RNA sequence: UUCAUAGUCAGAGGUGAAAUUCUUGGAUUUAUGAAAGACGAACAACUGCGAAAGCAUUUGCCAAGGAUGUUUUCAUUAAUCAAGAACGAAAGUUGGGGGCUCGAAGACGAUCAGAUACCGUCCUAGUCUCAACCAUAAACGAUGCCGACCAGGGAUCGGCGGAUGUUGCUUAUAGGACUCCGCCGGCACCUUAGAGAAAUCAAAGUCGGUUCCGGGGGGAGUAUGGUCGCAAGGCUGAAACUUAA
């Protein structure tokens, strides 16, 4: 699916998948965003669908 | 349908070769170069590309198997008693057999290179 | 096989003379002796039989105690492994 | 390190590169272990153990 | 003494420490849910407990086994260690 | 598995990235020429493929250090890293440099 | 005063039963069984044996040393078992505590029916 | 050639003066050229090693075992023979050892 | 079980009934302590996993495989397959270590008409470990293996999409589980209607792929020759003849 996601810390918007499977890194900087894990990747940004 | 609807969220043409063009060169992995950037543009390399040249994929399967081929050996060199183990080293031996037939009618070189592969890296 | 029915190894070194319970032990006892062997030290195929008990790797030269008829076995595997235990028990 | 032995004969020196390096790797064996042992005893000289 | 402390070695903590990893260890059967147990030591048991499920909750559970008549027994073991 | 229970070799999977690293590969095969290329600093990591003897192990360990590099001990005689490698490999040791690719070395900086 | 201790023991086989009445320390003060009196056999596997073993030690036990309070303790099913702690109670000694215990099959894991034995 | 199994030719090396060292111990099995071989109390538990019954741990085949102290090693001797060494305890007083015959 | 130590008396062992056996030179039963060997009760369940055989102390290490979810790669790549090759319980066989309970054969007592039998005591290889053979079991799910479709119903395990709050942790909070539905793979039962000789199956269905293989019983999974095995034996595999089953 498509989802549209708001770094809290970085404030920026930016655009990742769901349950991606490799950790996301703000583009901004570098920091963590989505994590993959162990499994279903979720989550720690907000924001709705794009 | 479906690739329309991916073309107005992406990028598409120009971008994309460059994009993709460094990941593949600091030593090749191509599912892992669409896990990356951008997201949204390499979803849509599989429905409107080639794609590129590299070396590997097609070495990838074989290299891959002569890999966990030496260690497995050392466990088949310690005690026999490991009677599931025999069969999985047959195994990836032997799909390589089934490997061979495929991706060696189309080109030259995987025919040459395929037989030799097998104990040596 | 080659020009062998039955099998050999040793036979010949009876004939037809000699009888067969103890040739069923002794083809086996000398042979398994004989099979190039990979060294526990290298891996190439160079052990072969200095004396009774006594084996040498051709390649690194490294001589090593065993078995009489072989390289080795069961019993010596065995206590190996026991000795490891205990003294991984007693590091704990 | 030769131990050399002797000729005219049929003789077996001991072997050069060989036994330059198990010299020198005795000595590189007892530089760390010589430093892990002067490290060990800082760190429990300082703390631990 | 000495073969006491020897074989009791540590405290309080080192029980409830050895109560966290049975309860890790556990699962491993079905998923469902009581035994844990921590054999000493030497010879006796610091403590047998009823759990489902956490980390947090059965080292308080090992914190509530170990509550008086355990607890005090660990506290002669280790008195006993000295 | 599970953080602190059941069975767990997963830094293995180093041999599947250096396979598949191997496949168009800079590396160094064997000791003449391994020893030129850890004496020119190079590699970044090399695997000792054989229960190498004190003094043949420790020398290699020795250029690792004046170099730059992680020494693996694959050790195991049996050497199934000489499927990569090419298997007529019955002795293995062997130097890592540009694959094309590479982060094996940095997947198996950390150890299991 | 009655500290009154006096562990009672009750050991069962199929076949027989005896009594032993130990104390803390491990020595045997008496003991008692069939075949002291003459019924010998299938006379044994009996519960009325059961009976007169429970007494034959309490009797003693019990005007000479002056033992009162016991702790019963018994191990696996005998058909003189339930019998033997009965008789405990008429014994004029005080049951302290009751206490099976058995040894259960426990991991006596082979083919020769060891396992049976034990309930 | 006393007894048709192989010894294997230590050096043993330490020095003091008397300082005694040498020579062809008894070969267990597994004892190999290039590898050590520790002769004493402190020991390691390794195959080859030679130390008091004490230091070893129970439920390890020994060979070369002593008699009496210092008459150096008698019982499991000839070849693929072992003692088994059942019990110690932390035992000042004794050790029990099951030899080959049982 | 053995050893040692404590204490102690006239039995104990064993069964249908008894005897063998054990037994005053102090047993057994009883307490504590040591060593060795074997196995994993309780847990362990219509339960989970390996290709199968099989596999169960927790715990640590190397490394494999099947779920899923991804839509990444080959983009239908694939499937089954005589020959070939691998593994393949137990029991046997062989060298060497260990050898406790157990335990063929064997040694004996009772039974009894006989017992070399069941039942009892004793007892060795074996059981076990490392090395190395064998190639077979009621190797069974009595159901080859591949794929498609065709009824539901109770919940079991794994993950997955969660919904939903609460225990409960911890405590910014979240899952382990729990109220709670759905998917995917296996499981099994409960359990259908057209099939099956019926018993039953819900796959053994509705009819397609593919290999092996079958031949009335007995003679016979035997003869003979070839092949493998140290041997045991195995694979391979008939007829004369006999019978109205």
């Amino acid at each position: 699916f498509f989802m549209d996601v708001k770094c809290q810390g970085c404030f920026n918007i930016t655009t990742v998948f769901s349950h991606s499977q490799t950790v996301v890194v703000c583009p901004g900087c570098q920091t963590v965003l989505c994590q993959p894990t162990g499994g279903k990747a979720r989550l720690t940004e907000g924001c709705s669908f794009r | 349908a479906d690739v329309e609807e991916m073309i107005m969220k992406a990028a598409k043409k120009g971008q994309m070769p460059s994009q993709i063009g460094v990941v593949l060169r600091d030593q090749h992995g191509i599912p892992l170069v669409k896990s990356v950037t951008g997201s949204k543009i390499l979803r849509i390399l599989k429905a409107h590309g080639l794609a590129p040249e590299i070396p590997e994929d097609l070495y990838f399967l074989i290299k891959k198997a002569v890999a966990i081929r030496k260690h497995l050996e050392r466990n088949r060199k310690d005690k026999d008693s490991k009677f599931r183990l025999i069969l999985v080293e047959s195994r990836i031996h032997r799909l390589a057999r089934y490997y061979k037939r495929t991706k060696k009618l189309p080109p030259t070189w995987k025919y040459e290179s395929t037989t030799a592969s097998t104990l040596v890296a | 096989m080659t020009k062998r029915t039955k099998k050999a190894g040793i036979v010949g070194k009876y004939g037809t003379r000699y009888g067969a319970s103890l040739r069923k032990q002794i083809k086996k006892m000398e042979v398994s002796q004989h099979s190039k062997y990979f060294c526990e030290f290298c891996g190439k195929f160079a052990v072969k039989r200095k004396a009774v008990g006594i084996w040498g790797c051709k390649d690194c030269g490294k001589v090593k105690a065993g078995g009489a008829y072989t390289m080795n076995t069961a019993s010596a595997v065995t206590v190996r492994s026991t000795i490891r235990r205990l003294r991984e028990q007693t590091e704990a | 390190k030769k131990v050399i032995r002797k000729d005219s004969a049929k003789k077996t020196a001991k072997k050069s590169r060989v036994k330059c390096f198990l010299k020198l790797v005795n000595f590189t064996h007892l530089m760390p272990t010589r430093y892990t042992l002067d490290v060990d005893l800082k760190e429990v000289a300082a703390g631990p153990d | 003494m000495q073969n006491e402390e020897g074989q009791m070695v540590d405290l309080y903590v080192p029980r409830k420490c050895s109560a966290t990893n049975r309860i890790i260890t556990a699962k491993d059967h079905a998923s469902v849910q009581i035994n844990i147990g921590h054999v000493d030591e030497n010879g006796l048991y610091d403590g047998r407990f009823t759990t489902f499920a956490l980390s947090g909750f059965i080292r308080a559970q090992g914190d509530a086994d170990s509550a008086l008549d355990r607890l005090w027994q660990k506290r002669k073991a280790e008195v006993k260690q000295q | 598995m599970a953080p602190t229970k059941k069975a767990k070799k997963s830094g293995e999977n180093i041999n599947n990235k250096l396979q598949l690293v191997m496949k168009s590969g800079k590396y160094t095969l064997g000791y003449k020429t391994v020893l030129k290329t850890l004496r020119s600093s190079l590699g970044k990591l090399i695997i000792l493929a054989n229960n190498c003897p004190p003094l043949r192990k420790s020398e290699i360990e020795t250029y690792a250090m004046l170099a730059k590099i992680s020494v693996h001990h694959f050790h195991g005689n049996n050497v199934d890293l000489g499927t990569a490698c090419g298997k007529y490999y019955r002795v293995c040791c062997l130097s890592i440099l540009d694959p094309g690719d590479s982060d094996i070395i940095s997947t198996t900086t950390t150890t299991q | 005063i009655f500290a009154s201790f006096n562990d009672t023991f009750i050991h069962v086989t199929d076949l027989s039963g005896r009594e032993t009445l130990v104390r803390i320390t491990g020595g045997m003060k008496v003991k008692a069984d069939r075949d002291e009196s003459s019924p010998y056999a299938a006379m044994l596997a009996s519960q009325d044996v059961a009976q007169r073993c429970k007494e034959l030690g309490i009797t003693a036990l019990h005007i000479k040393l002056r033992a009162t309070g016991g702790n019963k303790t018994k191990t696996p099913g005998p058909g003189a078992q339930s019998a033997l702690r009965a008789l405990a109670r008429s014994g004029m000694k005080i049951g302290r505590i009751e206490d099976v215990t058995p040894v259960p099959t426990d991991s006596t894991r082979r083919k020769g029916g060891r396992r049976g034995r034990r309930l | 050639p006393g007894r048709g199994a192989p010894l294997a030719k230590v050096t043993f090396r330490h020095p003091f003066r008397y300082k005694h060292q040498k020579e062809l111990f008894v070969a267990a099995e597994g004892m190999y050229t290039g590898q050590f071989v520790y002769c004493g109390r402190r020991a390691t538990l390794s195959i080859g090693n030679v130390l008091p019954i004490r230091s070893v741990p129970e439920g390890a085949v020994v060979c070369n075992v002593e008699h009496h102290v210092g008459d150096r090693g008698v019982f499991a001797r000839a070849s693929g023979d072992y003692a088994i060494v059942i019990s110690h305890n932390p035992d000042n007083g004794t050790s029990r050892i099951k030899l080959p015959s049982g």
